[PDB]
Parts: C-alpha cells; sequence; structure tokens
C-alpha cells in the first residue's frame, strides 16, 4: 500500500528532548512519543510530534501506559494550531522490538488509523540510519501459523523540508555539502567497504549465533531466498566481461588524454609569467 | 553499395560468407583527436613565446 | 565539447599575448573551469577502482 | 632514412651512405657485397669495419625479416632462390635462426616436409587489451603527471621571489 | 483452447487428426464442422492456414526462450521438410525474425546472442543483478534481525 | 554445484530420469514451462547451463558452505577494506 | 639419451613431441584490477598530495 516514507529531523530532535527532560531518574526506557504526520498522500510525510507519559514494569512486558485524554488534548489543541497534519503513527525510542508492542501498538490501531511504528536508538553509535518504518500489518504465512500483527521494513528517508535546513545547516558549520571532485567522492570511496562490513559482520555474527542455537521460527524460510540470491552471484568468470574492461579502461584511457592535455594547457600561463614577470621586474629593479 | 557505404556487410570470395557489424561510438575519438590537434598549436605557440622569450 | 568549445578561443590568445602582454580586459579566466572539468571527468577514474572492489567480491 | 629534417649536412653525411642503406632492404648479397667496399672510404675509414662486418649477414636476417614480412610458407625453388639460398637444409636451418629469435611468430610444422608459420601479426586490439595497454596507461600517466610535478614546482620557482 | 493458450510444448497434430476427425462426426456438438469445410476450397485454407498459424506460433514461443532447440533437430522432430522450413523463415521475415543469426557453416539458429554493448547489455544485467542483490540483502536482513528479537 | 563450472550437460540428466535424448528438450522445456528456473542454454552442440531455482526445503552442507563463501567473503571485504584504507586514509584522509 | 634424461620429455612412436606450448590460461582480471585500484589510490595520491 505504502512504498515509503518522510520523516524529518524535527521529530528526532524531539527524540533528543526525550532524552533531555528525563530528569534523571534511572528508567530511560523506551519512551514513547505520539508520532504525527500526513498519511494523505501514498507517501508519509512526518512533520512534527510531541510525547506522551509511559511507563511499563520491570518483570511485566505487558504492563504499559498510556492516554487518551492526554491524546486528544495535546492532538486537540495541535490540530487547533494545525489542522494540516493528523496522527498517523508512534515510535519507541528502544533499540528492542518487545512482545508487549503489539498491544501498545494496537490502541492506536484503533482510535488512530493503521498506525506506523519506528525503532530508533537512544544513542547514536549505529553508523546506519537510525529510524526503520515498520508497517502495521497482519500478514499470512505458508507454513499454516496463525495470522498475527507483523511488522515488516517499509524503506524510509530523512529529508528537511525549507527552513530546517538552513536552521541546522547553521547550526552545524561542521558538514560540508554535495562537493563533487576528490573529497566527498573519496571518503564514501574511503568507509564505505567498512559500511558494508559493519553490516554483514554485525549481521552474519549473530546470524550464524541463531543458525546452531536458534529455534523458534526465525523465518526459516527467508533463508531460502536469502542464501538463493546469494548465490545468484557464483563468482563470475569475467569472459564477456572482459571486452567490458576495455569499455571502462578506455574511458579511462580518455581520461587519460583529458588530464594529461588539459593540465599541460594549464601549463602555459605558468611557464609564461614565471619568466616574463621574474626577469622583467628584476631587470627594471636596477 | 558496401564501397557507397548504404549499410553494413563485407563479402567473401573464398568463403562467399556475409559479416554485418556496425561502429555506434563515434564522437570519441573525433573529440578526442581534435582536442589533441587544436592543444598542438597551444603548445608549439606557447614554444614560440618562449623560444621568443629565451633566446 | 565545453573543452574544445574554449580551445577555439584560446587558439586566438597567443597573438594577444604575442602582441600586448600589459594589463588584462577579460573577466574569462579559461583555467579553474577546465579543472572543474577534469575534477567531473575524474569521477570515471574514482570510480572504475569501485568497480574493480565490486568485481573482486 | 632522412625524412623530416632538411638540412644540407646531414645530407652530405649520408651523400655516401644512401646507396647501401637502400641496399638493405632488397639485400642482394654478391652485388651488394661488392658495393660497401667499392666505393667504401670514409665509412670503411670509420674504423675496424665492425658493425658492417655484423651487417654483411645481417643482411640475409633483415631480408629474411622481410620474408617474415611476407607470406608463411617456404618453397624450395621460389623463395628459396629468391634468397639466393638453394638448399632444404640451410632454408628451414636459417629460417630456424629467426625462430630462435622470438622476434617472429612462426609454427614449425611437417607433414609433408613443407614448413608452416601460422605468422599472425594480429595486434592487441581485441586481444587482451586491458593487460596491454595497462602499462601503457600507468606509465603514460605517471610521465604527464610528473610533467603535472614539472609545472607545479616551477611556479613555486616564480613566486619565490614575490 | 488451453493447448492454444500458453507454455506450447511442442506437440503431435496428429493428435489433432481425431479431435477435427470426430469432431466433423459427431453432431452432439459444434455441428459446423462440416460448414467449416464447407466451401471445397475454403475450409483446406482454414486447415493449411490453421497448421500453419500454430507453427508459427509455437515457434513465437519457443523464441522467447534462449535455450536453442537447434532447429536441425527440431524439423527432424517436427517430421516436416527443411524446406518448407525456409518457407516458415519466409513467414518469419514478415513475421519479424529480422533480430536472429543464421548459419551459411550450420543450420542451427540463434535468436539472441547480440553484439552485446557492454555499456549497455552487460552495463543493465550488471546493474538489477548488483542492485537486487544489494537491496534483496538489505531487506530480510534488518527483518529477520527483528525476528530474532521476539525470540527473548 | 554452486561455482566451479556452473554449466551442464544432458547427460547426468538423461542418467538422473533414464530417459533418451530426443525427449530431454521436451524435459527442459516442461522445466522451463513450470517457472521455477529461468536457465536458458546458449548451446549449438548439447548443454544444460543453468539459473535460479529455489532451495525451499534445508541442506546443512548449504548452511556450512554458506557459513563458508559467507566468512570467506567478509574477510575478503574486510581485507580489501584494510588493504585501500591503510594507504588511503593516511594520504587523503 | 642424455637428452631423454635432460629434458625428459616425452619420445613418441618416431617423432619428437613439443607440450607445455602457448598453454597458458589468461588471468582472472580480478588481481589486476587491485593492482590498478592501487594505481587508483596512487591517482589520488601523485594528483593529489600537496594540494
Amino acid at each position: 500500500a505504502v512504498q515509503k516514507v518522510v520523516v524529518h529531523p524535527l521529530v528526532l530532535l524531539s527524540v533528543v528532548d526525550h532524552f533531555n527532560r528525563i530528569g534523571k531518574v534511572g528508567n530511560q526506557k523506551r519512551v514513547v512519543g505520539v508520532l504525527l504526520g500526513s498519511w494523505q498522500k501514498k507517501v508519509l510525510d512526518v512533520s512534527n510530534s510531541f510525547a506522551v507519559p509511559f511507563d511499563e514494569d520491570d518483570k511485566d512486558d505487558s504492563v504499559w501506559f498510556l492516554d487518551h485524554d492526554y491524546l486528544e488534548n495535546m492532538y486537540g489543541m495541535f490540530k487547533k494550531v494545525n489542522a494540516r497534519e493528523r496522527i498517523v503513527g508512534w515510535y519507541h525510542t528502544g533499540p528492542k522490538l518487545h512482545k508487549n508492542d503489539i498491544a501498545i501498538n494496537e490502541l492506536m490501531k484503533r482510535y488512530c488509523p493503521n498506525s506506523v511504528l519506528v525503532i530508533i536508538d537512544v544513542k547514536p553509535k549505529d553508523l546506519g540510519l537510525p529510524t526503520e518504518a515498520y508497517i502495521s500489518v497482519e500478514e499470512v504465512h505458508d507454513d499454516g501459523t496463525p495470522t498475527s500483527k507483523t511488522f515488516e521494513h517499509v524503506t524510509s528517508e530523512i529529508g528537511a523540508e525549507e527552513a530546517e535546513e538552513v536552521g541546522v545547516e547553521h547550526l552545524l558549520r561542521d558538514i560540508k555539502d554535495t562537493t563533487v571532485g576528490t573529497l566527498s567522492q573519496r571518503i564514501t570511496n574511503q568507509v564505505h567497504g567498512l559500511k558494508g562490513l559493519n553490516s554483514k559482520l554485525l549481521d552474519i555474527r549473530s546470524y550464524l549465533e541463531k543458525v546452531a542455537t536458534g529455534k523458534l521460527p526465525i523465518n526459516h524460510q527467508i533463508i531460502y531466498q536469502l542464501q538463493d540470491v546469494f548465490n545468484l552471484l557464483p563468482d563470475v568468470s569475467l569472459q564477456e566481461f572482459v571486452k567490458a574492461f576495455y569499455l571502462k579502461t578506455n574511458d579511462q584511457m580518455v581520461v587519460v588524454y583529458l588530464a594529461s592535455l588539459i593540465r599541460s594547457v594549464v601549463a602555459l600561463h605558468n611557464l609564461i609569467n614565471n619568466k616574463i614577470a621574474n626577469r622583467d621586474a628584476e631587470k627594471k629593479e636596477g | 553499395m558496401i564501397l557507397d557505404k548504404k549499410f553494413h556487410g563485407i563479402l567473401d570470395q573464398g568463403e562467399g560468407v556475409l559479416i554485418i557489424f556496425d561502429e555506434p561510438p563515434v564522437d570519441k575519438t573525433y573529440e578526442a583527436a581534435l582536442e589533441t590537434i587544436q592543444n598542438m598549436s597551444k603548445v608549439v605557440d606557447s614554444l614560440y613565446n618562449k623560444a621568443k622569450k629565451l633566446t | 565539447n565545453y573543452n574544445k568549445a574554449v580551445e577555439e578561443e584560446d587558439k586566438m590568445t597567443p597573438e594577444q599575448l604575442a602582441i600586448k602582454n600589459v594589463g588584462k580586459q577579460d573577466p574569462k579566466r579559461h583555467l579553474e573551469e577546465h579543472v572543474d572539468v577534469l575534477m567531473t571527468s575524474n569521477i570515471v577514474q574514482c570510480l572504475a577502482a569501485m568497480l574493480d572492489t565490486v568485481v573482486f567480491k | 632514412d632522412r625524412l623530416q629534417f632538411r638540412q644540407p649536412s646531414l645530407k652530405r653525411s649520408l651523400m655516401p651512405y644512401f646507396l647501401l642503406t637502400q641496399a638493405v632492404r632488397t639485400g642482394n648479397l654478391a652485388k651488394f657485397n661488392q658495393v660497401l667496399d667499392q666505393f667504401g672510404e670514409k665509412f670503411q675509414a670509420d674504423g675496424t669495419y665492425t658493425l658492417i662486418i655484423r651487417l654483411r649477414h645481417n643482411v640475409i636476417k633483415t631480408g629474411v625479416r622481410m620474408i617474415s614480412l611476407s607470406y608463411s610458407r617456404i618453397s624450395l625453388a621460389d623463395i628459396a632462390q629468391k634468397l639466393q639460398l638453394d638448399s632444404p637444409e640451410d632454408a628451414e636451418f636459417i629460417v630456424a635462426k629467426a625462430i630462435r629469435d622470438g622476434v617472429i611468430e612462426a609454427s614449425i610444422n611437417h607433414e609433408k616436409g613443407y614448413v608452416q608459420s601460422k605468422e599472425m601479426i594480429d595486434i592487441y586490439s581485441t586481444r587482451e587489451p586491458q593487460l596491454a595497454f595497462h602499462q601503457r596507461i600507468s606509465f603514460c600517466l605517471d610521465i604527464h603527471n610528473m610533467s603535472v610535478k614539472a609545472m607545479r614546482f616551477p611556479p613555486k620557482s616564480y613566486n619565490k621571489d614575490l | 483452447l488451453l493447448k492454444l493458450f500458453t507454455t506450447m510444448e511442442l506437440m503431435r497434430w496428429s493428435t489433432l487428426v481425431e479431435d477435427y476427425g470426430m469432431e466433423l462426426r459427431k453432431g452432439s456438438l459444434e455441428s459446423p464442422a462440416t460448414d467449416v469445410f464447407g466451401s471445397t476450397e475454403e475450409g483446406e485454407k482454414r486447415w493449411k492456414d490453421l497448421k500453419n498459424r500454430v507453427v508459427e506460433h509455437n515457434i513465437r514461443i519457443m523464441a522467447k526462450y534462449y535455450t536453442r532447440i537447434t532447429m536441425k533437430r527440431m524439423a527432424q522432430l517436427l517430421d516436416l521438410s527443411v524446406d518448407e522450413s525456409e518457407a516458415f523463415l519466409s513467414n518469419l521475415v514478415v513475421n519479424k525474425t529480422i533480430f536472429a543469426k543464421v548459419d551459411r557453416l550450420a543450420g542451427i539458429i540463434n535468436f539472441q546472442r547480440p553484439k552485446d554493448p557492454n555499456n549497455l547489455l552487460n552495463d543493465w544485467s550488471q546493474k538489477l543483478n548488483s542492485l537486487m542483490s544489494l537491496v534483496n540483502k538489505t531487506t530480510h536482513l534488518i527483518a529477520k534481525e527483528e525476528m530474532i528479537h521476539n525470540l527473548q | 554445484r554452486p561455482a566451479n563450472h556452473r554449466q551442464l550437460t544432458f547427460e547426468e540428466i538423461a542418467k538422473s530420469a533414464k530417459i533418451t535424448v530426443n525427449e530431454v528438450e521436451l524435459l527442459v522445456m516442461k522445466a522451463l514451462s513450470v517457472g521455477l528456473v529461468k536457465g536458458s542454454i546458449d548451446e549449438v552442440d548439447k548443454r544444460v547451463h543453468m539459473t535460479w531455482v529455489q532451495p525451499r526445503v534445508l541442506d546443512l552442507q548449504q548452511i556450512k558452505g554458506m557459513k563458508d563463501r559467507l566468512e570467506f567473503w567478509c574477510t575478503d571485504v574486510k581485507s580489501m577494506e584494510m588493504l585501500v584504507e591503510h594507504q588511503a586514509h593516511d594520504i587523503l584522509t | 639419451t642424455d637428452y631423454a634424461k635432460k629434458r625428459g620429455w616425452v619420445l613418441g612412436p618416431n617423432n619428437y613431441y613439443s607440450f607445455a606450448s602457448q598453454q597458458q590460461k589468461p588471468e582472472d582480471t580480478t588481481i589486476p584490477s587491485t593492482e590498478l585500484a592501487k594505481q587508483v589510490i596512487e591517482y589520488a595520491r601523485q594528483l593529489e598530495m600537496i594540494v
């Protein structure tokens, strides 16, 4: 139904506010904020949000505390100031999906429409994207297991509208822009193998742990498509792709003649001015 | 009509074989070679300025 | 085409430099643009090794 | 020869050398052997006849290198008579002396006694090109880019005084 | 109809001989098969055009596959002459077989193996293969990473 | 066979199926007719080249070979990342 | 006699046989792609070191 979402950095900055207004208690749970956004277009667009006092129990996961009156009052006053945005979904800032989150989700599946869930991180030490849109849908399973609410990842992008760019860019003065050429290309080309390395190494090690030490339907079926597509690249023999390397290598030779020739043209004013300025300022110096 | 290049082909007398092929990327070596020839007068006229200014 | 299209302008320049050499009248520099053209042209070189890494593993 | 440079000093320099350096390619043994020493005055008075005495039996090697630039099969009358060399043994023998060079490409075959060669002078165009002008790219870019160093540092030698 | 539907296994029309023959014989249903053969020449044109139409149609089906059924072998499995297969090729040149490969040397044909531009074709294959490996690799990765959360 | 001459031939198929070579074209046409396989063979002289099919059941040898080529791919990508990155960070950063 | 123990080749039915002649399988292009990648590293170096 929905292919992608758009989450503005304002709400994650309000998750910085989630970690601001704590007051140092010793709890630091997955504090839930009431996500607001635009379900109106087929794409989901988050503008802003707020948060609600939410408590679980230490031992019991299934005890969870929300408010309808706080939702209708904060959403009521927010709709009074801006009715162009409505309720859409929610989020917890914990790294882990609890068992209770189907029931916590179910309250906003009832009163709000089909609500989206966002897992983000309490400490932004993850190099990966912190935000993951998990659609709250029940899907029919091939094994015959009974149908339950299933959180499939909807792909996400983090974009800012107009002024959030200006304010963020004014606050940083540290980030550099697009800046094609040597640096912004070559830095992605520096850390890029580390970026698939920590992804893959972060996945296949504990994945391999859940191979031998795991049960309880880990989606054993998607391992077959998984390993299948992984064996759709069986270390290509390159024999047809040799001429492709002649092609990129011949384009490389074009970059050779352009670099050599054009830099050699830049040598002109250099190797004129080096003589004609120095010897004339010298010969009229005395 | 191969000699007037109305289409792609080349014949044979021993074997009687026809082969049909084409060369689409014509505009690479053109702009490359003309960039070389136009840079020739840059370097040579530079050497006329420098051969002027030294000796 | 922009390179050669400037090279037809720099074809005429060594006569001017072969006459006057005193004072500069053109705000057009012809150099740093072509440096930028080379920087955009080096994306081929930088991504060729990227292709080498993907082809490797 | 002297092709692109016109000055009448090298011209008079090769004015003795011209008949013999044109006598290189056709490579006629008994005639040109007389031709060298015949008007040999200053090039054979230049000392000790060394590389011309290597030339005197380099004649048939450069001529048979022109045979390598010609067709494959070696006849016993046509091209053996044409190389002034009339025997079955010395034909394959001295052709084989061109084979032990490695400068050529040839296929030593005896089916009926005739000697073949594949004589493939096919260039690397669609024959391992990446590995071929691989080294051309590396060396050429090193020369062009050390020339880029040679247009970096002398402007440092310009702006040094000021 | 379902045999004419799709993915036609190259089937024997002698099996269709009794189908059309009793399709003339029975008056239980589709009685005007004798009207299909009503005119002396017209039903014969429908019939040769019919066998023709399916014997071109199945070639357009196996022409999707690059599996190279090697038409000199196919003319032997079809029990028909290669000269009327040249006539079939006369129906193919007007049926736009114009992207194909024939042989002076062999009689085996190729419906593929173009000039294959690596900046176009192996470009395209490398693109969708590499990218689909990346993003299909991406999804069940974090999805199973959510599946292992529920075991706790 | 995961790699190392993925290409195969009809003799193992017909030896698996005790079938003649006249029917193996019908057999692979049926196999493509199901749609579990996409493999199209560009052979003239008879060959069986394959593409995608679904494993769908289990194989512990492909669990272990999965760990093998998987870990191998991981240490190769790590090896190239350290390899480029060691001199690369020191000259570019 | 000596060349059967010196060369150590195959001696056929009244013929002298030549093996290991132009038999070599070409390269994988992967290791020269790695050294070309090192060339790209040194092109980033030599193009941009002093900068």
